[PDB]
């Protein structure tokens, strides 16, 4: 997180390079965030 | 009675009743009935032959200048001998008022087109013909407006099924879109929601 | 004296008093051909006589405009023309005659 | 027995909101 | 009596005259339709299809119903002339992708519960 | 003005209904019976017109219920039996009509629960 | 924002206004994504005593429309549906734009 | 003949002597709310829902059990009648369980419909409700006796129509329960009908349990073939 | 009250006429438009770096449907069929029967995600918080059949998203 | 013989799915014949087959650019038929979100029209503001555009605890965005050449043809339904009605910009005057009870059950209720027969009359002039086709 940036660019995720079974160095997608970090990352809450 | 009930307005009720009596006196040849609903809306039930005169009067008389045609639609009531009920809604900007005109027709009796009185009716009447099958006599250009090309039947009819009779799909053998009898994967489920107990005693009908 | 009446396609009328008098006199002459028992004739004769009397008694255009409640005196002239045309049409239609036909037994009965 | 909490404007009022057109001159003769 | 009012024709004869006018118009238009829509049918096929559609409701004895049918026929003809219809709309008169439903009792009994 | 047509009314050619659903359908005109689970009689006031039931099958995926006829949900409401008969006749459908079943008036008496010599006396309250 | 002051001056001169006063991007003046719980008052008819429903039943006071001039069944000044609408006034705030 | 003239909301009707207020009212199309009155069962008069006001009479009368007298003007929509219906409905719902989602009487409940039509829309009951144990009367009729409103319809049906006297009431006051008082199966050739007459989900069909909601079902009128009565 | 928008005339003094002629011959307003565009060029763009950043949402957001459980593990749904009756699209199909232990439970709970309008009426009608619209919105499929949810899929969705669904309900149940 | 061309459905300036058959001599337009019904989904029959609550979602969809206004018009009709009245806070919320919806619709109408005229940049600048207003919609309801927030008894839920402050923050800055739009468009000579004296309609013809909204106000007619027939709380707010003088595209564009400014004024007034209280009518036989009472009270559970299964009954009667939607007079003629499902629901959309009058509006003009005239009428085809 970086609160100095404007709303929408103050929270981001660097995805892992290897999920359950597939290599994810290049082909990342927004469905890999688990529900708790999904709630935090979408600005649904102020607490991680 | 105060917080949740819509408040009544007696002055507008009296004004609308007086104007309805005025109109009915002026045109006794066509006006069959006058009503003022309790939310202050004025309705005039006329004979089908008086569509052009009455409207013209209501558009041109100095005391009644309804220069705007807000809406024109039909209502289908199968149990009546004259099936369709044509409704005209007019707005008067000079007197800041609204009036409604009602008439009736059946499947085969034509009704005079009011394009000479209101240009706005030009499409509206077309829509009626498209969805109810009411023919307007002297319409300059009367044809389907909303339904598909070569569409049989009039959908806004109580006997017309909700999903129609034909459905479309692309057939590769003929390399075009074809129409075939309708076949739903899941049938529309009909719900019987009406309560067996009377809700409003004020609208009870005599049991003959 | 006044430009740009405000409405598009409506032309500012010079000498509006004479035009209004001519139109009201023509309306009265047309109404003279309608049977006296017809309610339309009496009602519109009363309103036309009132408007003509108010036109005759006010030389100022603004004061007449305020008294008429007609909304931009050019619109009053247009309304007079509309009423004259309607009077001719109603003379042709003869709507003071009794009701042409009575509706069926349950034509207007709602609900169902 | 707690107080009633609801979305309300702050006591007093909100600051003024400008809506009129603001087109400066910004030019020479 | 019956206090009925006509649409266009007072009697049966005027209705038949309008029907014949509509038939002439459709018969004339068929070749131009075949050329413009690039149909794979012959002119004879289109003309006998027109004849079949006309004969489909040849049992009508009410002049008002005949007048309304002629009005709908004029609507369809005007749609076809102005190329508002497409090739699919024109070919929907032929039912080229529909299996022929049997009409005898035994085949209907074999197929399903629908009479 | 008045052509004085002397023909029976018939609009089957104007309604856009395929002839399969005109010559083969059988409509039913009736006043619906009261739902025996309730005592309210407000659903037994108006006549209704419905169509015969056709085949419903199980659709291979999800096991939903599929149908192939378009008039399976069509229910029309009429004030009188004559109106429904006229509608069915002018629409070309063949109909069957059942007369209204009005419950006959009863003879209720509270005192009969305590009869001196008659069997109507109740043994409990 | 975080723009260089020279770029800020360039933007202000190019647009002609002071963009630093009003920015389209939102930074920290918006409400927090987590808020305290509310309390949400009840309403007028939550009384226990003088609250019989038949005295506050809006649906049951609707009645069928008044019938005047049924066809089946002196001065007499002419009337209008309503008094004529009044002329609008010319916006003491800003009459001409 | 011997008919007497009575008035329903000021409308004149002629009725046979011995006709109750409920039947005189229903002769004009008005259906009085009811819970314990069934026209094929003997009059009970206990649910107290059918109370109506007679003009110039200070006390409301039970329309199901009071014969009309000559000249009476029944006021079925007066303020007093509406207040009586609201009070009775509130008393009926005071101890009823919040079971509508799990009750098989969902869209067919006379209690629900008459609460929606003649009752109030809120509760001022801040106490704790009662609960009673369930009875077992066989493999056909499933009993959840907390939903009972003690209308004694099943008891009268069993006594008069079915002809067996197995059903009754034990206890009194609030602690009055409809049952058999012993582990006995209410078995009869007409045993199922007590499911229909019961206005609430106290008695329900056990084979039908939880399978459907009434608004979903399509109803088709047919003829029984299981015997020769048709 | 009303105002005019195009009812002003220009002054015809020589200074104003010369200014208008200079505007015509030198394109002053075109330069002003170019300057406005140039000013927008040097601002920070409002673009977020999806998928590494996400647009804001709220606890009331309606996404993919889910079926919830009690803390004991029992399903909340009791087959009251209120959601099916309230669905404006007729997207819910329910079949129920008594369970082996006598509970009132569904044997079929189907939602057609291609008929559904995602209005949230179903979770409003539910009396036990059984059916909810979750927060997920990234559930695109490569085939139509994958969007026809049965009971197992919805229960798996509930098990997968409960940790956030419960928090979202806890943050908004006081407004309902 | 004139060349015949198909304008739309798959065209950039067709504004969706509109098929226009035009007869051109050169690039002169001899006659325009609009063909509609490519987005006709039979909404009214489907509404006939639903309950009054179940039919509410359809209304947002009729005009998908100003969704909240459509629900309000429908809600007003159902409330009038029910003879009930929403609480003051519900009405103030309704008017506030109606003004926000008007802002959304005007931004969409002005920017798309400019885009068709070829001015690409303004559309990009204002859709960020549209995104913020979508955020407001989603926060208050949970859906970005199809909220279904405004119900026939009030609103569905109360506002979240930090919404009015954010609305104030957005409103205090929207004026500069409007000013940038006006800088790029108003005084540009190319824009004036493209829009001035194009599609001129006279006042009498506009009245007779059924025009409403800006298409009336652009010709000098002093008419606005929020001033002459106010509905919710519009008699308690102050604003000005922009009036044109020429009746061309330029006057209507200026009127729409001034309408955005006046709606900012109304939004400020609504923010300062929001009252406390409940959000739906305190009548459990029309509006559902709270979830806390449905789970503790027997009457509340019964009423929740019957409202969400059968729905509330509406006394028999017919009404025509019209509101001043951003595109013009939006009306509904609702016919009830005492059931819980509407008997008839006719929807009047101003786009119908405007598109009908397009042919008269494009007399003696070019092809690009016809594109401009289509842009200036503020046409969305969901409400046109229904
Ligand atoms: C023109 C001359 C080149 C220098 C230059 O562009 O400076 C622009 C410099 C940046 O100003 P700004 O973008 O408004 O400030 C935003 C923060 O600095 C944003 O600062 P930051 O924290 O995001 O740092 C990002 C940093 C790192 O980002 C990068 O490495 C990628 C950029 C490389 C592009 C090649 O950017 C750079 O270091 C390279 C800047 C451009 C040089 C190429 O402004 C000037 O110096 C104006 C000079 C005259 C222009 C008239
Ligand atoms: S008996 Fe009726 S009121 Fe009682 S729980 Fe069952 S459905 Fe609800
Ligand atoms: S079980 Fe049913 S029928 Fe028997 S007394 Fe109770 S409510 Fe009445
Ligand atoms: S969200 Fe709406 S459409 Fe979708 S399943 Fe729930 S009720 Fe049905
Ligand atoms: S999900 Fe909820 S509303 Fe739907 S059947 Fe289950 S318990 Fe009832
Ligand atoms: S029905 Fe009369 S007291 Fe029960
Ligand atoms: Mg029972």
């Amino acid at each position: 997180e970086d609160n100095k940036q404007f709303f929408g660019r103050h929270r981001w995720v660097i995805y892992t390079t290897e999920m359950n079974g597939r290599d994810t160095f290049w082909d990342v997608d927004g469905s890999m965030v688990p529900p708790e970090w999904h709630r935090w990352l979408h600005c649904m809450t102020d607490d991680p | 009675t105060r917080p949740t009930i819509r408040p009544r307005n007696d002055v507008v009720h009296k004004q609308l009743s007086a104007f309805g009596q005025y109109v009915a006196e002026i045109l006794p040849k066509y006006v069959q009935q006058v009503q003022v609903s309790c939310f202050n809306e004025l309705e005039i039930f006329i004979h089908p032959d008086g569509v052009i005169p009455v409207l013209t009067f209501l558009r041109d008389h100095t005391n009644a200048q309804f220069k705007s045609l807000a809406d024109l639609t039909a209502v289908d009531v199968p149990t009546r001998q004259n099936r369709f009920e044509i409704v005209y809604n007019l707005l008067s900007l000079r007197f800041n008022s609204r009036i409604r005109v009602k008439t009736y027709t059946d499947e085969l009796t034509p009704i005079e087109s009011s394009v000479t009185v209101y240009k706005a009716a030009n499409w509206y009447e077309r829509e009626i013909w498209d969805m109810f099958g009411v023919f307007f006599a002297n319409h300059p250009d009367l044809r389907r407006i909303l339904t598909d090309y070569g569409f049989e039947g009039h959908p806004f009819r109580k006997d017309f099924p909700l999903s129609g009779y034909v459905e479309l799909r692309y057939d590769d053998e003929v390399k075009r879109v074809v129409a075939e009898p309708v076949e739903l994967a899941q049938e529309f489920r009909k719900f019987d929601l009406n309560s067996p107990w009377e809700a409003f005693p004020a609208y009870r009908q005599p049991p003959e | 004296l006044k430009k740009t009446t405000g409405l598009v396609g409506l032309a500012v009328c010079e000498t509006p008093h004479e035009r209004l008098k001519i139109l009201y006199t023509k309306i009265l002459d047309v109404l003279g051909q309608i049977p006296k028992n017809a309610a339309y004739r009496k009602y519109t004769e009363q309103i036309t006589n009132e408007k003509l009397g108010m036109v005759k008694a006010e030389p100022d255009v603004k004061k007449l405009e305020e008294q008429l409640q007609g909304g931009q005196i050019e619109e009053v002239i247009l309304q007079a023309e509309n009423e004259l045309s309607l009077a001719r049409k109603m003379l042709r239609w003869k709507p003071w005659e009794p009701l042409v036909e009575e509706p069926p037994a349950n034509q207007w009965k709602w609900p169902i | 027995a707690s107080k009633v909490k609801q979305d309300m404007p702050p006591p007093g009022g909100y600051g003024p909101i400008d809506y009129k057109r603001n087109l400066p001159r910004r030019g020479l003769s | 009596g019956t206090s009925v009012k006509p649409i266009f024709s007072r009697d049966m004869n005027e209705a038949k005259r309008r029907v014949r006018e509509l038939y002439r118009a459709w018969y004339r238009e068929v070749p131009n339709t075949v050329h413009l829509f690039q149909l794979d049918i012959s002119v004879k096929q289109g003309r006998d299809k027109v004849r079949e559609m006309f004969m489909k409701n040849a049992h009508v004895t009410d002049p008002r119903v005949v007048d309304l049918l002629v009005i709908k026929g004029k609507m369809e003809l005007e749609e076809t002339i102005n190329v508002w219809k497409q090739r699919t709309h024109i070919m929907r008169f032929f039912h080229e992708t529909e299996a022929p439903r049997p009409t005898d009792f035994l085949s209907k009994f074999y197929v399903g519960h629908d009479p | 003005q008045l052509i004085a047509v002397d023909e029976k009314l018939d609009i089957t050619t104007l309604t856009g209904v395929p002839e399969e659903h005109i010559k083969t359908r059988k409509v039913r005109i009736f006043v619906p019976a009261r739902n025996n689970m309730q005592s309210g009689v407000n659903n037994t006031k108006k006549w209704k017109m419905e169509f015969d039931t056709r085949e419903r099958w199980e659709n291979p995926l999800m096991g939903w219920s599929s149908t192939a006829d378009p008039l399976s949900n069509l229910v029309l409401t009429f004030s009188t039996k004559e109106d429904a008969v006229a509608f069915a006749e002018k629409n070309g459908w063949s109909f069957d009509v059942e007369e209204r079943k009005v419950p006959k008036p009863k003879s209720k008496s509270y005192g009969a629960n305590f009869s001196w010599n008659k069997r109507t006396r109740v043994s409990t309250k | 924002a975080s723009a260089t002051r020279v770029i800020q001056l360039l933007r202000n001169w190019a647009s002609g206004r002071d963009l630093q006063a009003k920015l389209q991007l939102r930074y920290q003046e918006i409400s927090k994504r987590t808020q305290p719980p509310p309390k949400l008052p009840v309403g007028p008819s939550h009384k226990l005593s003088n609250n019989y429903y038949c005295t506050r039943d809006g649906r049951r006071e609707a009645m069928p429309p008044s019938i005047v001039m049924s066809s089946q069944k002196t001065e007499k000044k002419a009337v209008t549906p309503a008094p004529p609408i009044k002329r609008w006034e010319l916006s003491k705030d800003q009459p001409y734009l | 003949s011997n008919l007497i003239e009575v008035f329903v909301d000021g409308q004149s009707v002629m009725v046979e002597p011995g006709t109750t207020v409920l039947q005189a009212c229903e002769k004009v199309g008005m259906q009085i709310p009811r819970f314990c009155y069934h026209e094929r069962l003997s009059v009970a008069g206990n649910c107290r829902m059918c109370l109506v006001e007679i003009e110039k009479a200070p006390k409301v009368v039970a329309a199901c059990a009071m014969p009309v007298m000559k000249g009476w003007n029944i006021l079925t929509n007066s303020e007093k009648s509406k207040k009586a219906r609201e009070g009775v409905m509130e008393f009926l719902l005071a101890n009823h369980p919040l079971d509508c989602p799990i009750c098989d009487q969902g869209g067919e409940c006379d209690l629900q419909d008459q609460s929606m039509m003649f009752g109030s829309d809120r509760s001022r009951f801040l106490e704790g409700k009662r609960a009673v144990e369930d009875k077992n009367i066989g493999p056909l009729v499933k009993t959840i006796m907390t939903r009972c409103i003690q209308c004694t319809r099943c008891i009268r049906f069993a006594s008069e129509i079915a002809g067996v006297d197995d059903l009754g009431t034990t206890g009194r006051g609030n602690d009055m329960q409809v049952g058999t008082y012993i582990e006995k199966m209410f078995m009869s050739e007409l045993s199922g009908n007590i499911i229909d007459i019961c206005p609430v989900g106290a008695l329900t069909s056990k084979p039908y349990a939880f399978t459907a909601r009434p608004w979903e079902t399509r109803k088709t009128e047919s003829i029984d073939v299981m015997d020769a009565v048709g | 009250t009303y105002k005019f928008v195009n009812m002003r005339e220009p002054s015809m003094d020589m200074k104003s006429v010369t200014d208008r002629a200079a505007q015509t011959l030198l394109w002053t307003e075109l330069v002003r438009g170019l300057g406005m565009t140039l000013s927008y060029l040097f601002r920070e763009p409002a673009t977020i770096n999806y998928p590494f950043e996400k647009g804001p949402l709220s606890p009331r957001f309606r996404g993919e449907h889910a079926l919830r459980r009690y803390p004991s593990g029992e399903e909340r749904c009791i087959a009251c069929k209120l959601c099916e009756a309230v669905c404006p699209a007729q997207a819910i199909t329910i079949e129920a029967e008594p369970r082996a232990d006598g509970s009132r439970r569904t044997t079929r709970y189907d939602i057609d995600m291609t008929k559904c309008i995602y209005c949230g009426f179903c979770q409003e009608a539910c009396p036990v918080d059984a059916i909810v619209e979750g927060p997920n919105f990234e559930f695109s499929t490569e085939t139509h059949e994958e969007l026809l949810y049965n009971k197992e899929k919805l229960l798996n969705n509930g098990d997968k998203w409960e940790a956030e669904i419960a928090a979202n309900i806890q943050a908004d149940y006081l407004y309902r | 013989s004139n060349l015949t061309l198909n304008f739309g459905p798959q065209h950039p300036a067709a504004h969706g799915v509109l098929r226009l058959v035009m007869e051109l001599s050169g690039e002169m337009v001899r006659k325009c014949d609009p063909h509609i019904g490519l987005l006709h989904r039979g909404t009214e029959k489907l509404i006939e087959y639903k309950t009054y609550l179940q039919a509410l979602p359809y209304f947002d969809r009729l005009d998908y650019v100003s969704m909240m206004c459509n629900e309000q018009a429908y809600s007003l009709a159902v409330e009038k038929l029910l003879n009930i009245q929403p609480p003051p806070r519900a009405q103030w919320i309704r008017v506030l979100f109606g003004e926000i919806t008007r802002l959304l619709n005007h931004i969409m109408a002005v920017t798309t029209h400019a885009l068709d005229i070829g001015a690409m940049t303004p559309f990009f600048w204002m859709f960020e503001e549209r995104e913020k207003m979508f955020e407001f919609y989603e926060r208050v309801s949970g859906a970005r555009m199809h909220a279904a927030y405004i119900r026939p008894g009030g609103v569905h839920q109360d506002l979240p605890l930090g919404l009015l402050d954010d609305i104030y923050e957005f409103s205090k800055n929207f004026s500069f965005r409007i000013d940038e739009l006006e800088e790029m468009l108003t005084n540009n000579r190319i824009w004036r050449n493209r829009t001035v004296d194009i599609g001129v309609v006279t006042a009498e013809d506009a009245l007779n043809y059924g025009f409403s909204g800006v298409m009336l106000r652009g010709s000098g007619i002093q008419w606005d339904l929020r001033k002459t027939q106010p509905y919710d709380v519009y008699d308690q707010v102050e604003f000005d009605v922009p009036i044109g003088s020429r009746g061309d595209c330029y006057d209507r564009y200026l009127c729409r910009v001034e309408e955005m400014r006046q709606s900012l004024r109304i939004i400020s007034q609504c923010l300062n005057k929001m009252p406390p209280g409940e959000i739906k009518v305190d009548d459990a036989k029309v509006s559902p009870p709270k979830r806390a009472e449905m789970k503790t009270s027997m009457e509340s559970l019964i009423h929740h059950f019957k409202l969400y299964t059968e729905g509330y009954q509406v006394p028999p009667g017919a009404t025509y209720t019209a509101i001043e939607a951003p595109k013009g007079e939006f009306g509904v003629y609702l016919v009830s027969d005492g059931s819980s499902r509407p008997y008839r629901c006719k929807i009047k959309a101003p786009g119908f009359a405007h598109l009908a009058g397009l042919d008269k509006m494009s007399k003696g003009h070019m092809l690009a002039d016809v594109v401009a005239i289509i842009g200036t009428q503020d046409i969305v085809f969901g409400e046109v086709d229904r």
